[PDB]
RNA sequence: CAGAGUGUAGCUUAACACAAAGCACCCAACUUACACUUAGGAGAUUUCAACUUAACUUGACCGCUCUGACCA
């Protein structure tokens, strides 16, 4: 029943959400964030950390990508986000990388697409 | 507003150069060259594509302008050969010439000392440069004969 | 050097088959 | 014709040692360019101190320098007595004009 | 007048005259690289007359049905037979020369594949040092006119030169020794342009023992340390 | 009428007269993360965050917890960068990251991460949960000893508490199995509170359990200060906290 | 054409807040824009810009 | 040979620690080529000792850059 940010439709990405899954990819590392709509982040997993670092023979690749979708699927359901939006470019939304990473978080239990508001 | 402090935080096509709608070409100051032509002729197609693709890869590394990128018509020999104990010319080979252009602006009169040593050095076997200044005719030889337009212009002879 | 930019293939989607040959020049000299 | 697996990976083997080769080819490359532009513009500047009258000659352009041409090297050498086959050259390329 | 001496010295350079050798790496991606060639290719014409000429052969013993008699008196693989006996018979010109084997560092035909630098022998205070051909300047006269007037001076040549370019690749500045250095003659104030070598070599009276021509690599056997220091930089061995 | 502008104005320092030698973007993700850098940044006009964005106070969030531990930074990076080489070392490994069909095991990056940066996502998660606004009035602390909290519910399977899944009222009817590491001759305090649960006082609280003086980790042997009470969502209230607190 | 609603006015739900032919205004929060580049407000609040 | 300055891979006033980061860069495929995008590749704290802390501070030790000596 809370309201989602409608509006900005001349611009890119789309503020109707309550949550977001945002990946960002470095030439070294890949970071993946659960944030609110509001900027606060959630959860998070990247390849900078130790723990996933040290069991990665890259941190660069699809692998990585696909690593850091699993471990980013657990964190969300131990934090209780089952539900979020992902937007991505066309290009990213064709790259194995991201499509390998998307299926990890839904293999994960974590639904990327939200539930519609109810307004009555 | 125009009143307010914020006016023309929008503006964007200073940021932009002017594209409002055959080129006339730069001769260069006392301090640069005008448009040059980088030809790379080989009886190898592969040879001279290869080069002249690190030659523009190049040219963007050292921020050399590269205006343009083309190949020119292939050329054809037929190659015969007098036979042994004969006065008849055969057929031996048909060598076909292959030629790339890439055409580059401002260069620095300094820099070209540089840049030309760099470019001869990693020529390939069977590859010949010939760097020339761009003139009209090497863009009008680009294009198809007119012979209508010949007939008409030797009665006006 | 020769060989920065001579390691090659050719970069089309439907050729024949090409072959490596030496063509000796009229002064004797080979590419 | 399918690659087997042991193919396919040394192909897939050679070319990251190709990546990595290649990368040194052109640092070697970046800095010879580096060490030419550090020579000749350090070499004008004590031109300039020495006499400003041949530092300004030196940075003009030369009417000579181009056109340029430079053939490449050839795999083996001119052969000092070598008699070429009699031939003749024919050429056979098309002609396209434009009507209309 | 200024207390150095002005200098303009010359560096003629001839470009390697051969491919360079492939090196281990770059033999083993060009062998991939033919290889893929071939696999992505199409047949050619020399490639579908031998195909069919070995259909014809069973059609001529299993079907025995041919109605041609003439066919082709020569065969794909009988024609390259012919190619082969006539390419074993062609011998190719050395690419390591007689100037190789007996180090010859004189003539310009040593190490055909790198690239050579002129060094002549100049007597300095009664002392032989190895330098790149130089003059000093004078007036009425461009830096770049003095390498070329050094290029004239030299032991009975008929060398032609390519100059690249009117700035100077390098400088090399040094001070006499305190029991002749002046006030009007501290010292001396080279400045060296490159030339590339079109043709020409030194005539036999020429070659009488005042000078090499070095790859980069043994270029510091002959000159100085110091000098060798500031002539390593503008000498590319790409 | 003109009014010169109140600071520099975006793209002022971007020099026009070079324009056709300057670098361009050539891409759109290059002009997006500059864009969203430049968004972020502090400005003089009226902005989207100056009527959404949450009112933070200026004066830093006190920290009230445990001192952070020490560590050598030297020593702890010769062998991070031993064991990576190692892992790189192995020529199956190269295979398997090659060829797509490596996976990390997900029970050793988590007990990695609980001893790493665990402590710093449940505090980042703990405040977007609004416990050290309503717990603290605002205040942080590192949660530096991790807390392992679950619920029995048959005989052979647990619910465990992390930070915000949700628990039924029926899988906690009865007192949770706490863990953690704790030295000899330590004592705690755990309390389990309701921070939405209160029917009659917006900003109160229900205490639902507290045991004081537990000697190290043997919570049994702890003071029953308040007896444990079952969690009691009103029907139609909504979602309630309940947090652990040792 | 114009704007119908200044900075801080009160807007109900449905309340167009400004028409026109080009974008000179945006839609940002809680703002929708119509077929015809129209301004509405999808929320109930104050008009900022 | 001496005297000063100087120190993360190419750049960075990246590095609180949870961590040696971001960008630049190299190959392949796409592109006439470039560019974009995809999929891969290579990397650094000069070295030891001092609350063990320290890429960071003080010392030496190395590399670098200038100023003189030396220099044809
Ligand atoms: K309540
Ligand atoms: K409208």
């Amino acid at each position: 029943v809370a309201r989602k940010e409608r509006g900005w439709r001349t611009v890119f990405p789309s503020r109707e959400f309550w949550h977001r899954l945002r990946v960002i990819r470095t030439q070294h590392h890949v970071e993946a964030l659960v944030e609110h709509q509001n900027g606060k982040v959630v959860v998070s997993a990247s390849t900078r950390e130790w723990a996933i670092k040290k069991h990665l023979y890259s941190t660069r690749n699809v692998v990585a990508c696909e690593s850091i979708g699993r471990v980013l699927a657990q964190r969300c359901l131990e934090a209780g986000i089952n539900f979020m939006v992902y937007q991505p470019t066309p290009w990213e939304a064709a790259s194995d990388s991201m499509k390998r990473l998307q299926s990890a978080m839904t293999e994960g239990g974590v639904v990327l697409r939200e539930p519609q508001r109810i307004y009555e | 507003y125009k009143t307010k402090p914020t006016h023309g935080i929008g503006k964007y096509k200073h940021l932009i150069k002017a594209e409002e709608p055959v080129r006339a070409i730069n001769l260069g100051t006392d301090y640069e060259y005008g448009v040059l032509n980088i030809h790379l002729t080989a009886y190898d197609m592969t040879l001279a594509e290869s080069y002249a693709q690190y030659v523009h890869n190049l040219c963007n590394s050292l921020s050399i302008k590269v205006e343009e990128s083309y190949a020119m018509p292939t050329k054809t020999i037929e190659v015969l050969q007098l036979q042994d104990q004969g006065s008849k010319m055969l057929l031996d080979s048909v060598l076909t010439t292959h030629e790339r252009v890439v055409q580059i602006s401002g260069l620095s009169a300094t820099f070209a000392e540089i840049f030309l040593e760099i470019i001869q050095s990693s020529l390939p076997e069977g590859v010949r440069l010939s760097v020339k200044e761009h003139t009209e005719e090497d863009f009008k030889g680009r294009f198809k004969a007119r012979p209508e337009l010949e007939e008409l212009l030797a009665k006006l002879k | 050097d020769s060989s920065r930019a001579s390691l090659t293939r050719v970069h089309r989607q439907a050729y024949a088959r090409l072959y490596p040959v030496l063509l000796v020049k009229q002064d004797g000299s080979t590419i | 014709v399918e690659l087997t697996f042991e193919e396919t990976e040394r192909r897939a083997l050679l070319l990251k040692k190709w990546s990595l080769y290649k990368q040194q080819e052109r640092k070697m490359e970046r800095d010879t360019i580096r060490a030419m532009l550090e020579a000749q513009q350090e070499a004008l500047e004590e031109l300039q101190l020495e006499s400003p009258k041949l530092h300004a000659e030196a940075i003009k352009r030369d009417p000579n320098l181009f056109p340029f041409e430079k053939e490449g090297p050839h795999y083996t050498p001119p052969i000092p007595n070598y008699q070429p086959p009699e031939g003749r050259y024919n050429d056979i390329t098309k002609v396209y004009t434009q009507v209309e | 007048g200024s207390p150095w001496r002005l200098l303009g010295a010359l560096c003629l350079q001839r470009p390697p005259v051969v491919s360079k050798p492939l090196t281990p790496l770059q033999e083993e991606m060009a062998s991939l690289l033919q290889q893929i060639e071939i696999e992505r290719s199409l047949y050619s014409d020399h490639e579908l007359r031998a195909l069919d000429e070995n259909q014809r052969l069973a059609k001529k013993k299993a079907d025995l049905h041919d109605e041609e008699d003439e066919q082709d008196i020569l065969l794909a693989q009988d024609l390259e037979d012919m190619w082969e006996q006539k390419f074993l018979q062609f011998k190719l010109g050395a690419r390591i020369t007689e100037a190789d084997e007996k180090n010859d560092r004189t003539s310009l035909n040593r190490k055909l594949d790198r690239n050579l630098v002129l060094l002549v022998r100049e007597k300095f205070g009664d002392q032989d040092v190895w330098i790149l051909p130089q003059a000093e300047w004078q007036p009425g006269e461009t830096l770049r006119g003095t390498a070329e007037r050094t290029l004239a001076t030299l032991s009975e040549n008929n060398m032609e030169a390519k100059f690249l370019g009117n700035a100077p690749c390098g400088h090399y500045t040094f001070k006499f020794p305190q029991a002749m250095r002046t006030e009007s003659n501290l010292g001396a104030k080279v400045f060296f342009f490159k030339a590339l070598l079109l043709t020409g070599d030194f005539s036999q009276a020429g070659n009488k023992g005042h000078h090499v021509w070095v790859t980069k690599d043994e270029l510091g056997d002959y000159l100085k340390p110091k000098y060798l220091a500031q002539v390593r930089r503008f000498v590319s061995d790409l | 009428r003109r009014t010169p502008p109140l600071g520099p104005m975006p793209n002022s320092d971007i020099d026009l007269s070079n324009l056709e030698r300057l670098e361009k973007y050539r891409s759109f993700d290059r002009y997006r993360r500059r864009a969203e850098q430049e968004a972020q940044a502090p400005h003089w006009w009226r902005t989207y965050r100056e009527y959404f964005g949450e009112k933070t106070d200026p004066k830093e969030k006190i920290d009230i917890g445990l001192p952070p531990p020490k560590v050598s930074r030297t020593q702890q990076l010769l062998e991070r960068k031993q064991a990576i080489q190692e892992l790189r070392a192995n020529v199956e490994e190269e295979r398997a990251a090659r060829l797509r069909t490596a996976s990390v095991p997900l029970d050793a990056v988590r007990a990695e991460w609980e001893r790493t940066c665990g402590p710093y996502h449940k505090q980042r998660l703990a405040e977007y949960y609004g416990l050290y606004r309503d717990l603290f009035h605002g205040a942080t602390f590192v949660p530096r000893v991790p807390l392992h909290v679950a619920y029995a519910v048959g005989e052979d399977d647990l619910m465990p508490v992390y930070c915000g899944n949700e628990v039924t009222p029926t899988e906690a009817a009865q007192a949770p199995e706490v863990t953690y590491e704790a030295e000899e001759g330590s004592l705690w305090t755990l309390l389990l509170t309701s921070l939405d649960g209160h029917l009659l006082e917006p900003d109160a609280e229900y205490l639902h359990w507290l045991l004081t003086n537990i000697p190290g980790n043997r919570v049994a042997e702890g003071q029953v200060t308040c007896p444990y009470l079952p969690p009691f969502p009103a029907r139609g209230s909504g979602i309630h906290r309940l947090a652990f607190l040792l | 054409q114009g704007i119908k609603k200044m900075e801080g006015h009160y807007v109900h739900a449905g309340n167009i807040i400004a028409t026109q032919r080009h974008f000179r205004w945006h839609p940002g929060a809680h703002v929708g824009v119509g077929k015809n580049k129209c301004l509405y407000a999808l929320e109930e609040g104050i008009v900022r810009y």
